[PDB]
RNA sequence: CCGGCGAGGGGAGUGAAAAAGAACCUGAAACCGUGUACGUACAAGCAGUGGGAGCACAGAGCAAUCUGUGUGACUGCGUAC
RNA sequence: UGUAACGGGGCUAAACCAUGCACCGAAGCUGCGGCAGCGACGCUUAUGCGUUGUUGGGUAGGGGAGCGUUCUGUAAGCCUGUGAAGGUGUGCUGUGAGGCAUGCUGGAGGUAUCAGAAGUGCGAAUGCUGACAUAAGUAACGAUAAAGCGGGUGAAAAGCC
């Protein structure tokens, strides 16, 4: 029916990797590609990864024709972050967090 | 007559105050003792 | 054709083959009861008004059920005075289905 | 059985024509309010428009007793620090002579959005002529 | 608790609520505010309180008739398969046995079977009149049990 | 200065309605070697309005 | 003999937010604002039945003067005249009246203009 | 099998169970998303409560239509603890 | 700061005085249904029943009666892999604290009744610990000595060679 491919625990904050996902989101996988290799964005590299791998799953464990595909489903959900020390000054430490992404994508021929 | 048929008399076991436990007690916040003063702190009174 | 009848402190518009949901009546499930008080009835043009009553109007119905209504909760709440209480109230009713009317 | 609400889809609506040369504002202007909200209809709802369009002609011709024909002051502000001005009745009949009626119906309509669409339905004209035969308006004498 | 007294941070300034103990029982770690120490839970009962509800529980008994008296009680040998055959016969499972003297065999005899205990009658206690389904008791058992109450 | 109130959810949603990206409207297609490119730029074979204009 | 509140807690919170239901940002999420929104909902409540009476009333009143004044007479005067007459019906259902059967509202005006005549 | 001889994932297989896969029993809440139904771009305030249209949904009914659920235009009242 | 000394519209009465009759109007009074406190009068299986009168706004505070939680006995009993506790929904139910049933999740415990004991109930204490928000994809990326280009490697090179 669907194939699903992920990256979870991607090095980016969901809200910026949620702005390439709406990018794609129910189009067809090879304008979808087309899209993604023409935005500047770190996160575009991320994504496409994922869907080319989606792609791949949906062709060898799946069967699927490529040219019938599209991204059915995208979504990006909040990983662990990573809590991290940044000195300021008068001897004030702040927290910092380095936020991550679990990425999903769902290809599917109908 | 068995462990569990027994009964004690009417009225020989009432139930302690327990203060500070909400309004539908009776007996929430202040818990009977009023506003302030020396007889409302831990450990206060006057002397006999 | 319609008639307007007393019951429970309320009133009430009725025709027959109506339920009619009333304050609670000491009557059991299945009997009929009569409503001989009869307020107004009204078929087609013809408009009898009672003063008060119509005379020897009279209106049949079964006891169809007795219940209770939806529940109703009553919150109770002084700010800042450390008082609050709360009540549930369900009231009773006895459904009766208008079998008849007679002028 | 419980009370009868009217619904916005289903109230009918008619159309009148009325002619306020030589009539009283305030004593005009509450018949208008009460038709445009509906309280003389028996289906009267608070929630809901019942009311009839009115067409009001010859608006520059509406009387006001007592010395109010120089004398009354419409007021407003425009929101500029020093910005209120002023207008007595007879400057407002000479400008803007539909204003007037206008002004007087919209005080004593509902305030909130039911009250600016009961409004909606009121249509002042300065003149004796209206283009809206074919709504085919009846005659009202307020 | 182990600790020190140090207090924590001054007392103003910092905009923090003011602290004086790390043991402080609003601390997570701190002390428990009424802590327990080991309790004696016993109570005192009047002697005559006590053999009043010895009398009234064995008078129940009677009414109830779980109580049955027998001559003598005994077994041959200290075995479990005597005694279970012998409380077979007479009908009894979960008994409690008062004998005038405590019989060894018996006594051995009912170690292993949890629904039977033996006992000699300066040994009776109301929770076991009370607990066990019947009681069965020797006529010298009776008679030392009348004495002890008077 | 900082804020009096926790904004809502709903506020932060309303500024970031500006944020979403758009897509390139349309890719040119190379006339020569038919690769798909940004229009005005050269493809990544090297070709621009079917010239072979660099190597690799 | 140590008690966790766990829990007890849990449930009389949801009770609460259960409660809370459809309202607005914290008040169907966070237990401190749901807590005091579920409590203004039932002083509300509470006021409300007494304030359903009178807004009904209201309304049958305002009803009865349309129809009323449609044929003739003033409320006022209506409920004058029934009352001279010995006519018992209440607002509800002469409001009621009004709006469905009118042959029979004006019969009932009729009948209270000759007990006023 | 996709990927950088990655991270991560999809299959296959083990197992009673793999949303028991080692970031591992159960897996709450705050908080953050995707999908659907309804509302929302002429409208002024503790955001509910009383009244209430329309729309969607699930049942029932020969039909007329009725009821339960979600939403809530418009309207009376209403300044948290 | 802006009409700004009828709440507004508006009013020559929709103002004021006098007389009269209607009506609106509150959680007041009445009607209908229900619950409880107290007192009388009678029954009685002696602690409840019936009739009746009357009362039931409350802070401090006094008095009365209960819900639920953990643990001990009753219990080597009873429920439970034909699915325990816990989690999450739905229906029903009592005046309330609450109770009961059941779908899904869970995968091994739970425990009636009547008694017994308390680390027995949280929204506040600039309470304590952990988790997660907001501001916000904002400020900033640490000396204004400064970079440009060609080649290499590499999945990728402004920063490496
Ligand atoms: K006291
Ligand atoms: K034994
Ligand atoms: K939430
Ligand atoms: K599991
Ligand atoms: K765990
Ligand atoms: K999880
Ligand atoms: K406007
Ligand atoms: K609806
Ligand atoms: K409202
Ligand atoms: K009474
Ligand atoms: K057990
Ligand atoms: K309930
Ligand atoms: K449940
Ligand atoms: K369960
Ligand atoms: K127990
Ligand atoms: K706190
Ligand atoms: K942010
Ligand atoms: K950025
Ligand atoms: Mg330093
Ligand atoms: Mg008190
Ligand atoms: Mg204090
Ligand atoms: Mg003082
Ligand atoms: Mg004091
Ligand atoms: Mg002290
Ligand atoms: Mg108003
Ligand atoms: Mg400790
Ligand atoms: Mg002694
Ligand atoms: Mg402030
Ligand atoms: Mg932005
Ligand atoms: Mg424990
Ligand atoms: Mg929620
Ligand atoms: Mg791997
Ligand atoms: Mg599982
Ligand atoms: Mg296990
Ligand atoms: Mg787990
Ligand atoms: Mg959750
Ligand atoms: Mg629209
Ligand atoms: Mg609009
Ligand atoms: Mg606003
Ligand atoms: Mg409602
Ligand atoms: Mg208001
Ligand atoms: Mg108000
Ligand atoms: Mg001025
Ligand atoms: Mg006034
Ligand atoms: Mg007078
Ligand atoms: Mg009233
Ligand atoms: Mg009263
Ligand atoms: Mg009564
Ligand atoms: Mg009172
Ligand atoms: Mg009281
Ligand atoms: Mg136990
Ligand atoms: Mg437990
Ligand atoms: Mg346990
Ligand atoms: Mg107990
Ligand atoms: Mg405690
Ligand atoms: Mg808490
Ligand atoms: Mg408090
Ligand atoms: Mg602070
Ligand atoms: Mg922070
Ligand atoms: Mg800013
Ligand atoms: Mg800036
Ligand atoms: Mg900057
Ligand atoms: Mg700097
Ligand atoms: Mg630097
Ligand atoms: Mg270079
Ligand atoms: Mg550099």
């Amino acid at each position: 029916m669907e194939t699903i491919a992920k990256h979870r625990h991607a090095r980016s904050s969901a809200q910026k990797v949620r702005l390439v996902a709406d990018l794609i989101r129910g189009k067809k996988v090879s304008q979808a590609l087309d899209i993604l290799t023409y935005t500047n964005k770190k996160a575009a590299v991320l994504v496409k990864k994922v869907l080319e791998s989606a792609i791949a799953n949906a062709e060898h464990n799946d069967g699927a024709d490529i040219d019938d595909l599209k991204v059915t489903k995208i979504f990006v959900d909040e990983g662990p972050s990573m809590k991290r020390i940044m000195p300021r000054a008068k001897g004030r430490a702040d927290r910092i967090l380095k936020r991550t992404s679990h990425i999903t994508v769902v290809v599917s021929d109908r | 007559m068995r462990l569990n048929t027994l009964s004690p008399a009417e009225g020989s076991k009432k139930a302690g105050k327990r203060l500070g436990r909400g309004i539908g007690s009776g007996l929430g916040k202040t818990g009977g003792r009023g506003h302030k003063g020396q007889k409302s702190r831990s450990g206060g009174g006057v002397r006999r | 054709m319609y008639a307007v009848f007393q019951s429970g402190g309320k009133q009430h518009r009725v025709s027959e083959g109506q339920t009619v949901r009333l304050e609670k009546l000491d009557i059991a499930t299945g009997e009929t009861v009569e409503f001989a008080e009869v307020l107004m009835i009204a078929n087609g043009e013809e408009v009898k008004i009672g003063v008060p009553f119509v005379d020897g109007g009279v209106i049949k119905a079964e006891v169809v059920a007795h219940g209770r209504g939806e529940k109703v909760k009553i919150v109770k709440f002084r700010r800042r005075k450390h008082y609050r209480k709360q009540q549930g109230h369900r009231q009773w009713f006895t459904d009766v289905k208008i079998t008849g009317i007679s002028a | 059985m419980k009370t009868f609400t009217a619904k916005p889809e289903t109230v009918k609506r008619d159309w009148y024509v009325v002619d306020a040369t030589g009539k009283t504002l305030g004593r005009l202007a509450t018949e208008l309010a009460r038709r445009l909200r509906g309280k003389h209809k028996a289906e009267y709802t608070p929630h809901v428009d019942t009311g009839d369009y009115i067409i009001v002609l010859n608006a520059d011709k509406v009387a006001v007793t007592g010395n109010k024909r120089t004398d009354k002051v419409y007021y407003h502000h425009t929101g500029h620090i020093g910005g209120i001005k002023q207008a007595t009745f007879e400057e407002m009949i000479a400008r803007r002579p539909e204003r007037v009626i206008e002004i007087a119906v919209k005080g004593m309509l509902p305030k909130g959005p039911l009250g600016r669409a009961m409004f909606r339905k009121l249509k002042v004209y300065a003149g004796n002529e209206h283009n809206h035969a074919a709504q085919q308006p009846q005659v009202l004498d307020i | 608790v182990t600790g020190s007294g140090k207090k924590p941070w001054r007392q103003k300034g910092t905009g923090r609520a003011r602290s004086g103990s790390i043991k402080s029982p609003i601390w997570r770690s701190g002390g428990v505010t009424f802590a327990a120490r080991p309790q004696d839970h016993s109570q005192k009962v009047n002697k005559k309180m006590y053999r009043g509800a010895l009398k009234s529980i064995l008078s129940e008994l009677v009414r109830q008739d779980r109580l049955i008296v027998v001559e003598k009680f005994s077994v041959e040998a200290p075995k479990t398969k005597l005694l279970a055959q012998k409380l077979k016969d007479m009908a009894l499972e979960d008994v409690l046995i008062i004998t005038g003297e405590l019989d060894e065999n018996l006594f051995l005899a009912a170690r292993n079977l949890h629904k039977v205990d033996v006992r000699d009658a300066t040994g009776i206690d109301p929770v076991s009149l009370i607990a066990f389904d019947k009681v069965v008791m020797t006529a010298d058992a009776v008679k030392q049990v009348e004495e002890m109450l008077a | 200065a900082v804020q009096q109130n926790k904004p809502t959810r709903s506020k932060r949603g309303m500024r970031r309605s500006h944020d979403a990206l758009t897509a390139v409207t349309s890719l040119s297609v190379d006339k020569t070697s038919g690769e798909k490119h940004l229009r005005h730029h050269i493809t990544a074979d090297g070709y621009y309005r079917g010239r072979k204009v660099i190597a690799k | 003999a140590r008690v966790k509140r766990g829990v007890i807690a849990r449930a009389r919170h949801k009770k609460i937010l259960k409660q809370a239901k459809g309202y607005y940002g914290a008040r169907s999420r966070v237990y401190r604002v749901a807590f005091q929104a579920v409590i203004k909902a039932g002083q509300y409540a509470y006021r409300d039945r007494r304030q359903r009476k009178r807004q009904f009333r209201q309304l049958w009143i305002a009803r009865i003067n349309a129809a009323a004044r449609q044929n003739g007479i003033s409320y006022s005067k209506f409920i004058n005249g029934l009352k001279k007459a010995s006519v018992e019906i209440d607002r509800k259902i002469l409001a009621d009246i009004a709006v469905f059967d009118k042959v029979a509202f004006t019969a009932l005006v009729e009948k209270a203009k000759a007990a006023l005549a």
